[PDB]
């Protein structure tokens, strides 16, 4: 009752969030320059980290 | 600042401008390097840039806005634009674009366009609604391009003679068949001067190849 079991899905989601926090920091530091009519919501996201 | 006002000035003007900007001895670099350094120094004070360049695309997808200083070649003054802008504003090669640009930001090395202002001296509205070239219908010329100046100087002969030898019309397909060292250089000089005097509305273009 005090020991919890975690499956593959839970750790996969945890690793996804660990990568997403890095991607979020990246998109935040890149959003410091982005203005209107300058970019589509595709170039600010890289596939590398996650 | 505007880029064209750095375009039309000679090298000594750039020298004194850089001396005004408190820059290192810049007599060693290319004119475009001087323009790049001056634009960087100007934007370091928190300023935006205004540029004008003819657009060119490779298979790489993104576009480059070249100036007439290097006769439309790669250089530190040309502007880099993403394929997204070409997809949005319906851009293509040869489309001269003027508007706001910024110096290369952190990690960048060429200029980037911010907001388009004049697409071929036109608003993006009718620039996006552009008729295709090859989809047009060719015709023949009724508008006669008068080559006579009317002043009647010593050289104007070479122009007025065409008025009786080879009539010139708008959209004419003309070709000169001539041996070297015969007088073609001054001939085209005369024709350019005459068309500019009699018809200043049409944009003049001269091709100096090889
Ligand atoms: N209208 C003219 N009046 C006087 N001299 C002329 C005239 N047209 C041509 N010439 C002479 O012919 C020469 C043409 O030189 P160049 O420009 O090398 O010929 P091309 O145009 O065939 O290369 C010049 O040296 C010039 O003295
Ligand atoms: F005819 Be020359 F070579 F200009
Ligand atoms: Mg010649």
């Amino acid at each position: 009752g005090n020991r919890r079991i975690r499956s593959v899905g839970e750790m996969a989601e945890n690793q996804f969030r660990v990568g997403l926090v890095r991607v979020e920091r990246a998109v935040k530091e890149r959003l410091s320059l982005g203005d209107l009519d300058t970019l589509m919501p595709q170039d600010m996201i890289n596939a590398k980290p996650i | 600042m505007n880029l064209t006002e750095l375009k039309n000035t000679p090298v000594s003007e750039l020298i004194t401008l850089g001396e005004n900007m408190g820059l290192e001895n810049l007599a060693r670099m290319r004119k475009q390097d001087i323009i790049f350094a001056i634009l960087k120094q100007h934007a370091k004070s928190g300023e935006d840039i205004f540029g004008d360049g003819v657009l060119e695309i490779l298979q790489d997808g993104f576009g480059f806005l070249r100036s007439a200083d290097s006769s439309y070649l790669a250089g530190p003054d040309d502007i880099y634009v993403s394929p997204s802008q070409i997809r949005r504003f319906n851009l293509r090669t040869g489309d001269t674009i003027s508007g706001k640009i910024r110096p290369p930001k952190e990690g960048e090395r060429y200029f980037a366009l911010l907001k388009v202002n004049e697409v071929n001296f036109d608003k993006p509205e009718n620039a996006r609604n552009k008729i295709l070239f090859e989809n047009l219908t060719p015709l023949h010329a009724n508008s006669r391009l008068r080559m006579e100046r009317g002043n009647g100087s010593t050289e104007d002969l070479t122009a007025r003679v065409l008025d009786l030898a080879s009539p010139i019309g708008r959209g004419q397909r003309g070709l000169i068949v001539a041996p070297p060292k015969a007088g073609k250089t001054m001939l085209l000089q005369n024709i350019a001067q005459s068309i500019a005097y009699n018809h200043p509305d049409c944009v003049l273009m001269v091709l100096l190849i090889d």
